[PDB]
């Protein structure tokens, strides 16, 4: 560290080593933080988590019991030791509390004001934080499993959802169109996830066995169909192409959209290229996944090398993106994790879990 | 539309004028009896389809060839009202030294109005679906350049739709359609980017009778089109409920979030 700090003030090294290297000791350094804790306001299992992009103050979560949690994220206590309080809740007497399991909650990106979530209520509601008042409903005909805008969207503010059903649907917040949907997928859509580097480009996986990447101003089905193999396995395209051996329930990007990760019920991960879905043949070894629904799961953000964290059982298990190399299994919950979600300004990660608990990770020292 | 262009493509006047016929002692006699026949009164009871008692009220107040009535042969033109304001129409124009354009629905009618036109000695030109495609383009150049001939014959479905008659200057459309779309084709193949005359399209519907109804039907239409091409603050069609007595006869005497959410409370207001 002193070599590194000489290093910088020397000008030896740009000052981004410094920052990266020492942004993945910290993220290898990541245990559970007891001098840490998030306010316990679920009566169920927390489902998502959304730290806000902008800021990174504020944190979202959505639990089983059908309540939103608003938590600040921030110690404003001048203690050493702080419990992140929750500012707001859309709770049991709330109006337009959701019915069944919040299964997905979204800050809008550029801006704090609205946030989105999608329930088993067959609802997606879009939320005023400030009056904390449904500006939206869009209802659905088969139960939401997961939602997504577009991270990078200054032209539209289109949300893709994705339900039991086996078509997409995309919802424009700008005049509210519910009726575009994009079509090719056989089963449930258990996630969904926009490029964060493309407009429009759209991942969407399916207890098929299938991720489709789409181009959603494209008016002639999927860009691509991820397939293991890469063309050892070559069929007409009936039922071949498929990404895994069970169903796919988790998509995230990499932080720079140029690599796609894939997680299914095979007990496997799997990294694809984002611009032409082939399989990168990057091992990560075996990934203890059987949820029934979408499994939430990000990527690190400005480290020397990028960082998965997968939701292993009831451990978060870090990986090593374009490696491989397990990290480390963070062990700090009771009952399978749902949901991880990591604070890239200091390397933190929060996940949540079917125990009610949401449990900060922070680097030690 | 040709009113956001229409400043800034030298387009001549237009106008759109409805002509409210009347029907003839005998043709309202066959009208008075059709509706009066059991066959309409099995329609109203859905015994029977609409669609038979529709198509006879039609040929009804086109011309009465249902029961054919010398100068008594088939399709005479003093028998029908519309008739009768054609010949009138055709017998101005003529003398003003104009060209018109004169559509029909029906084959049948459009052989009728040939053999009135013949009885006249307007010359005319005739092109219905019968016409053989190879003729139909020289045909329209034909009449869009001599001008001695005076009318032009057309089925609205084929001599509508994409054709350009500018040689044309007065377009009457004899016979309404269900579909409004057919009879706004038919009347602008005329007021198109080559007219240089002044253009007025002539409607001809049966005061009182199933044409009044139809043009009801299709001016419904036409606002339920209009909703969603132009604005959405039609003014609701409130000249009839549209309803199944057109049988009767009644002739007369990055956004920031703020911006978006102000949408949505605007949208979700309403
Ligand atoms: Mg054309």
């Amino acid at each position: 560290m002193l070599g590194f700090l000489s290093a910088r003030q020397t000008g030896l090294e740009d000052p981004l080593r410094l920052r990266r290297a020492e942004s993945t000791r910290r993220v290898l350094g990541l245990e559970l933080n007891k001098d840490r804790d998030v306010e316990r306001i679920h009566g169920g299992g927390i489902n998502t988590l959304d730290i806000e992009p902008v800021e990174g103050r504020y944190m979202l979560s959505g639990g089983s019991d059908g309540v939103i949690v608003l938590y600040d994220l921030e110690n404003s206590s001048r203690q050493s030791y702080y419990t992140c309080k929750a500012v707001c809740s859309i709770g049991r007497d709330h109006p337009d509390v959701h019915r069944y399991s919040v299964e997905t909650v979204q800050w809008y990106p550029h801006d704090t004001g609205m946030f989105t979530s999608s329930s088993f209520d067959k609802t997606l509601k879009v939320w005023d934080t400030n009056t904390l008042q449904t500006a939206d409903v869009f209802n659905f005909e088969e139960t939401v499993y997961s939602h997504h805008m577009s991270p990078v969207s200054t032209k539209h503010c289109l949300v893709a959802v994705g339900t039991r059903g086996p078509k997409v649907q995309l919802c424009d917040l700008k005049s509210g169109s519910c009726s575009h949907i994009l079509q090719g997928h056989r089963q449930e859509i258990l996630a969904v996830s926009w490029s964060p580097r493309y407009d429009y480009i759209l991942a969407t996986a399916s207890a098929d066995s299938r991720v489709k990447l789409w181009d959603v101003r494209r008016a002639s089905g999927c860009l691509i169909t991820l397939d293991q193999h890469n063309g050892k396995k070559s069929q007409a395209v009936e039922s071949a192409n498929t990404a895994h051996n069970g169903k796919v329930n988790g998509l995230c990007f990499t932080s720079d959209g140029l690599h796609l990760l894939t997680v299914g019920t095979d007990n496997r991960m799997r990294l694809w290229n984002s611009s032409n879905g082939e399989n990168t043949l990057v091992n990560y070894g075996k990934v203890c996944n059987n949820s029934k629904k979408g499994l939430k799961f990000t990527v690190s953000c400005g480290c020397s090398s990028e960082f998965v964290f997968v939701p292993y059982g009831s451990t978060i298990a870090v990986y090593t993106v374009y490696s491989g190399e397990q990290i480390t299994m963070l062990k700090g919950h009771y009952k399978t994790v749902d949901c991880c979600v990591f604070q890239s300004n200091f390397q933190e990660l929060y996940s949540g879990s079917r125990d009610c608990n949401i449990l900060a990770w922070v680097p030690s020292l | 539309m040709k009113s956001d262009v229409k400043m800034s493509l030298s387009l001549p006047d237009k106008n759109e004028q409805v002509l409210f016929c009347r029907l003839t002692d005998e043709q309202h006699k066959v009208y008075q009896n059709f509706v009066d026949s059991k066959e309409v009164y099995r329609i109203l009871n859905g015994e029977m389809q609409i669609f038979s008692g529709l198509i006879a009220l039609r040929k009804i107040c086109n011309h009465p060839d249902l029961f054919s009535g010398e100068e008594d042969q088939f399709g005479y033109w003093k028998r029908s009202g519309k008739m009768i304001v054609v010949e009138s129409l055709l017998k101005i124009w003529h003398k003003q030294g104009q060209r018109v354009l004169l559509f029909s629905q029906s084959r049948q009618m459009l052989d009728i109005l040939e053999v009135f036109l013949r009885a006249q000695k307007y010359t005319y030109l005739k092109m219905d679906g019968t016409t053989t495609i190879a003729s139909r383009q020289p045909l329209i150049t034909r009449y869009n350049e001599d001008t001695s001939i005076f009318v032009f014959l057309l089925t609205t479905r084929v001599g509508g739709l994409g054709v350009n008659l500018t040689g044309a200057n007065r377009v009457v459309i004899y016979d309404p359609d269900w579909n409004p779309s057919t009879d706004t084709q038919a009347r602008e193949r005329a007021w198109r980017i080559g007219q240089k005359k002044q253009v007025t399209v002539y409607r001809l519907l049966t005061a009182g009778t199933i044409e009044e109804k139809i043009y009801h039907r299709q001016i419904f239409k036409q606002f339920l089109t209009n909703r969603v091409l132009k604005d959405p603050k039609q003014r609701r069609f409130f000249k009839s409920n549209d309803l199944y007595e057109l049988f009767t006869l009644t002739s007369p005497d990055p956004l920031a979030s703020s911006s978006l959410l102000a949408k949505m409370r605007a949208r979700n207001h309403l």
